[PDB]
C-alpha cells in the first residue's frame, strides 16, 4: 500500500509499505527479488561445499583407525569463523544478465536447492576440497617420519593417554603430548587448507553461467573478505598460546602452499564447465550441473 | 510419500535408466581422475622425504622416559601372594625383554661388545648409506642387577618388592651431554660425571617421600646412568634390531597396602621438561602393593 | 539436508557395526554424523543477507514489516492493483482542453 | 643443535602478514 | 532455527551418553551444542 495516501487498516494488513508512494518501487522490488533469489543459491552453495571436507576426516578416522586429521574446534572456525565473511559478500554480487527479461520461475519446476547443487558441491567441489586437506595431513606426518602406509590402524594406541613409546616408521619413540601437539599442529593447516580451497569455491560460486572474467571482480566486499579471511586464519595459528587456549599451534611456512594446486585445479574445473554451459545450451551440462 | 520406484517415464528413483549409466560413467571417470591426481601428488611427497633421516625433528627435542609395565594409569596394584593379580603385569615385562637374551644376539656379525664400563659415545659416520648396514652395541640381561628377568627369578620376576626399569625414548642422532660437576640440585649418588647420564627417583610428595625410605638402582658396571657409548641411534632401516639401553630400579623397604607416588627425573644438559607433559624427560608413577 | 544426512549416518551406522564397533558407540557416530552434517553458520548468513537487501529498499522508502517478504516481489507471476489511489492520484485534475 | 626451530621468527612473520593483510582489504573496502 | 535446535539438544544429549560410557571424555560434543544454541539466540536478537 501507499503510506501517505492509504487507509490505516489496509496498511497494517499489508506486508509492505511505500513511503514515497513511487509505484516504481515494484520494479526495483521484483528486480531485487529475482536477484537475491539467485545470490542465495550462490551463498548457500559456498557453505555447503565446506561440509564435505569438514566431515570427511571423522569418517576415515573410524574407517581406517588413523589419528584424527581434523579437530572439531577448527570446523567452527570455518562454518562460523572465516567462511561467514565471504558468505555475506556473495549477496552484493550484481546480476549476470538482465533478469527482468526472464519469465517467473515456476515454484514446482524450479526450486531453491535443486538436486544439481548437491551433486555439484557434495559430489565434486567439496570432494576435491577434501582431497587437498588429506594431502596436507599426510604430508606433515611424513615430514616428521610418520609414513602414510604406516598410519593405518594406528588410532587405538595413538589416543591412549599412557602409551609413550609409540613407534614411527622411521623408528623413533614419541610421548603422548608431543604426538598430540603434532595432531593439533596438523589440525591447523587442515583448517588453513580449507580456506585455500574455499578461495576457489568462492570465486566459482560468484557466477552461475558467465565466465569469471566476464562477470568481473568488482565486488569490494568479496575482495575484503578474502583478505580478512586469510588474515584471520593466519592470526589463528600465530597468536601467542593459541596452542594453549584453542589447542592450535603455529605453521611451518612450506605448509601454507601445500594445497595451492588443489584449489587452482578447482578453479580451472568450474570455469571450463561455465564455458561449456555457454557454448552449448544442451541439457547434459545444464540439467546435470546448472544449479 | 515414497513412490519414486517407478513412473510412466520409466524413472528409477525418479531418474531415467540410460542417463543413470551416463551419470555413473561421469562419476567413475571423475573419481578415478581425482584419486589419480591425489596419489600422484602423494608420490611426489614420498620423494621429498629422505629414507634415512626425517626432515623435521624439532618436536621430539625433549626426550621421554617410558616405563616397562605400562599400567592403564601408571598405577600398579596387585596381591604379592596372588600370581593371577600380577600375571598380566608380568606378561608385559616378558615381551619387552624377549629380544635381549645372549642367545638372541646370536649373530656376532651384527653385534658389537661395547664394553663392560661406560666409554666414549661412538659416532658412526655421517648418516648416509654410503657406508654399510652399521653395527649395534650389545647388552646382556646380566647387566640388570637382581632384576634379571630370566635368571634368579626366571618366571617369578618380583613377588613383592617389584622391580621397575625406565627407558630413554629411542631418538635419531641424540648426543646426550652429561651434567657438569657443579649442580646445586644434583645429588651425587655416584661420582661418574664423565660418561653417564644419571636418573634419580624421588617421591616428590613429602608424604610419599617419607613412605619409601630407600630404593636400589642397578646399572651396567654398577652405574645408574645410560651408557654414553651406546648412542647415537642411526635409524631402524639403517640399524635394524637396535637395542635401547636399559636402567633398572628395585624398591627396598616399602609401605604395604598404601598408595605412594614416585617421581623419576632424568638429568643432563640436553634435557627439558614441561608442566603439561608428565612424561617429557620426567616421570611419575602410582604404586600400591596390597596384601 | 537431513534426508542425505540420515542416509549417510545410517549407512555409517551399518558399516560401523560391520567393523568391530559396539552399538554403544555406533549410535554416537550416527548422532555425530547427522549433527556435523547440519549447517550452522548459514542461518545468520542468510538472515544478515536478507536484512541487507531490505536496507536498500528502505533507502528508497520501500519498507517491509515482515523481513522474509522481500523475496516475494521477485518471485511473483500475477498482480492485481486498485485503480483508485494506487494507480490514480485520486484527484480531480485538468485533463484535456 | 638441529632440534630447535626459530618459531618466534615465523610466528612474528605471520603476525606481520595478517596485520598488513587486514589494512589492505580495509583500504579496498573504504575505497574513495 | 528449530532444526538447529534439534541438533543442539542432540549434541547435549550425546555428551551425557558419552560421559557415562567412557572415562573423562573430551568436551567436544558439549561445546558444539552451546555455540549452536548461542547462534540461534544471537540470530533471534538480531531478527527481533
Ligand atoms: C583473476 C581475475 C580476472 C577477472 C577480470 O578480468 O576482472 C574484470 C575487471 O575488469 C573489467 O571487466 C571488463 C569486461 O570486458 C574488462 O574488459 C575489463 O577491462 C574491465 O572493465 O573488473 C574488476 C574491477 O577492476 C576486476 O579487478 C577486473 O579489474
Ligand atoms: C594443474 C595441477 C593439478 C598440477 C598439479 C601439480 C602438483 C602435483 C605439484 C605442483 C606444486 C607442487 C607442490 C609445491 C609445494 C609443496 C611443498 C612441499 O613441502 C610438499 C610438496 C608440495 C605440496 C608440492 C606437491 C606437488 C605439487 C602440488
Ligand atoms: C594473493 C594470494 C591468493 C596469494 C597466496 C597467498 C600467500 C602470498 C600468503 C597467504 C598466507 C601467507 C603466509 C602466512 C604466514 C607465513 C609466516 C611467515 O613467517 C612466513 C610466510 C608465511 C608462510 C606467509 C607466506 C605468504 C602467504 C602464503
Ligand atoms: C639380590 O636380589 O638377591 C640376593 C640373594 O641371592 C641378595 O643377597 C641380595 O641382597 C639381593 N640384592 C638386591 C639389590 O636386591
Ligand atoms: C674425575 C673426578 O672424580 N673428578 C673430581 C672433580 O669432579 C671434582 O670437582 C674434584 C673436587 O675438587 O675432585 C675430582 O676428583
Ligand atoms: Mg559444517
Ligand atoms: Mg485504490
Amino acid at each position: 500500500a501507499m503510506g501517505i495516501a492509504g487507509s490505516d487498516v489496509s496498511k497494517q494488513a499489508a506486508d509492505m509499505i511505500l513511503l514515497d508512494d513511487n509505484f516504481a518501487s515494484i520494479v526495483t522490488g521484483v528486480e531485487e527479488g529475482r536477484l537475491i533469489f539467485d545470490n542465495l543459491k550462490k551463498s548457500i552453495a559456498y557453505t555447503l561445499t565446506s561440509n564435505i571436507p569438514e566431515i570427511t576426516p571423522f569418517l576415515i578416522f573410524i574407517i581406517a583407525n588413523i589419528p584424527l586429521p581434523l579437530g572439531t574446534v577448527t570446523i567452527l572456525c570455518i562454518d562460523l569463523g572465516t567462511d561467514m565473511v565471504p558468505a555475506i559478500s556473495l549477496a552484493y554480487e550484481q546480476a549476470e544478465s538482465d533478469i527482468m527479461k526472464r519469465q517467473p520461475r515456476n515454484p514446482k519446476t524450479d526450486k531453491l536447492v535443486n538436486e544439481q547443487l548437491i551433486s555439484m558441491a557434495y559430489g565434486q567441489i567439496g570432494m576435491i576440497q577434501a582431497l587437498g586437506g588429506f594431502f596436507t595431513y599426510f604430508v606433515i606426518l611424513a615430514e616428521n617420519g610418520f609414513l602414510p602406509i604406516h598410519l593405518l590402524g594406528l588410532r587405538v594406541n595413538w589416543d591412549d593417554r599412557w602409551i609413550n613409546d609409540v613407534e614411527d616408521s622411521y623408528g623413533q619413540q614419541w610421548t603422548y603430548e608431543q604426538r598430540k601437539i603434532v595432531e593439533f599442529t596438523c589440525h591447523t593447516p587442515f583448517f588453513v587448507t580449507i580456506v585455500v580451497v574455499q578461495w576457489a569455491d568462492l570465486v566459482i560460486c560468484k557466477t552461475r553461467r558467465n565466465s569469471v572474467f566476464q562477470q568481473g571482480m568488482k565486488n569490494k566486499i568479496l575482495i575484503f573478505g578474502l583478505f580478512e579471511e586469510t588474515a584471520l586464519a593466519a592470526f589463528l595459528s600465530y597468536c601467542p598460546g593459541m596452542g594453549v587456549a584453542l589447542r592450535m599451534y603455529p605453521l611451518k611456512p612450506t605448509w601454507w602452499f601445500c594445497a595451492f594446486p588443489y584449489s587452482l585445479l578447482i578453479f580451472v574445473y568450474d570455469e571450463v564447465r561455465k564455458l561449456i554451459i555457454r557454448r552449448r545450451p544442451g541439457g547434459w551440462v545444464e540439467k546435470e550441473t546448472y544449479y | 510419500k515414497k513412490f519414486i520406484w517407478n513412473s510412466e517415464k520409466k524413472e528409477f528413483l525418479g531418474r531415467t535408466g540410460g542417463s543413470w549409466f551416463k551419470i555413473l560413467l561421469f562419476y567413475v571417470i571423475f573419481y578415478g581422475c581425482l584419486a589419480g591426481i591425489f596419489i600422484g601428488t602423494i608420490q611426489v611427497m614420498l620423494l621429498t622425504i629422505s629414507e634415512f633421516k626425517p626432515t623435521y625433528q624439532d618436536r621430539v627435542a625433549p626426550p621421554g622416559l617410558t616405563q616397562i609395565p605400562q599400567s592403564q594409569k601408571t598405577e600398579i596394584s596387585f596381591r604379592p601372594n596372588d600370581p593371577q593379580s600380577y600375571e598380566s603385569y608380568v606378561v608385559s615385562i616378558v615381551r619387552f625383554l624377549e629380544k635381549y637374551k645372549d642367545l638372541a644376539q646370536k649373530d656376532d656379525m651384527i653385534f658389537e661388545d661395547c664394553g663392560n664400563v661406560p666409554s666414549e659415545l661412538k659416532e658412526r659416520g655421517e648418516y648416509n648409506n654410503e657406508r654399510g648396514e652399521r653395527k649395534v652395541c650389545r647388552f646382556r640381561l646380566e647387566w640388570l642387577g637382581n632384576c634379571s628377568g630370566l635368571n634368579d627369578e626366571t618366571y617369578g620376576y618380583k613377588d613383592g618388592k617389584p622391580c621397575v626399569i625406565i627407558k630413554l625414548n629411542r631418538v635419531l642422532g641424540f648426543k646426550p651431554k652429561p651434567p657438569k660437576n657443579e649442580s646445586l640440585e644434583t645429588y651425587p649418588v655416584m661420582k661418574y660425571n664423565p660418561y653417564v647420564l644419571p636418573v634419580h627417583c624421588t617421591g616428590k610428595r613429602d608424604e610419599d617421600k617419607e613412605k619409601v625410605g630407600t630404593m636400589e638402582y642397578f646399572g651396567l658396571g654398577g652405574y645408574p646412568g645410560f651408557p654414553l657409548q651406546y648412542y647415537p641411534y642411526y635409524g631402524k632401516l639403517l640399524q635394524p634390531k637396535y637395542l635401547q639401553p636399559l636402567m633398572a630400579v628395585q624398591f627396598t623397604n616399602l609401605t604395604m597396602d598404601t598408595e605412594i607416588r614416585i617421581e623419576c627425573k632424568a638429568y643432563g644438559e640436553n634435557i627439558g621438561y614441561s608442566e603439561k607433559d608428565r612424561f617429557q624427560g620426567r616421570f611419575d608413577v602410582k604404586i600400591e602393593v596390597k596384601s | 539436508i537431513t534426508g542425505v544426512a540420515v542416509f549417510l549416518g545410517v549407512s555409517f551406522f551399518i558399516l560401523s557395526l560391520i567393523l568391530e564397533y559396539t552399538w554403544l558407540e555406533a549410535v554416537i557416530f550416527l548422532i555425530g554424523i547427522i549433527v556435523a552434517n547440519v549447517p550452522e553458520g548459514l542461518l545468520a548468513t542468510v538472515t544478515v543477507c536478507l536484512t541487507l537487501t531490505a536496507k536498500r529498499m528502505a533507502r528508497k522508502n520501500c519498507l517491509v514489516k515482515n523481513l522474509e517478504a522481500v523475496e516475494t516481489l521477485g518471485s511473483t507471476s500475477t498482480i492485481c492493483s486498485d485503480k483508485t489511489g494506487t494507480l490514480t492520484q485520486n484527484r480531480m485534475t485538468v485533463a484535456h482542453m | 643443535d638441529p632440534f630447535y626451530y626459530d618459531y618466534e621468527t615465523v610466528r612474528n612473520g605471520g603476525l606481520i602478514f595478517a596485520a598488513l593483510a587486514f589494512i589492505v582489504g580495509l583500504i579496498i573496502i573504504l575505497s574513495k | 532455527s528449530m532444526l538447529l535446535w534439534i541438533g543442539a539438544i542432540l549434541c547435549f544429549l550425546a555428551y551425557g551418553i558419552q560421559a557415562a560410557t567412557e572415562e573423562e571424555p573430551q568436551n567436544d560434543n558439549l561445546y558444539l551444542g552451546v555455540v549452536l544454541s548461542a547462534v540461534v539466540i544471537i540470530t533471534g536478537c538480531f531478527s527481533y
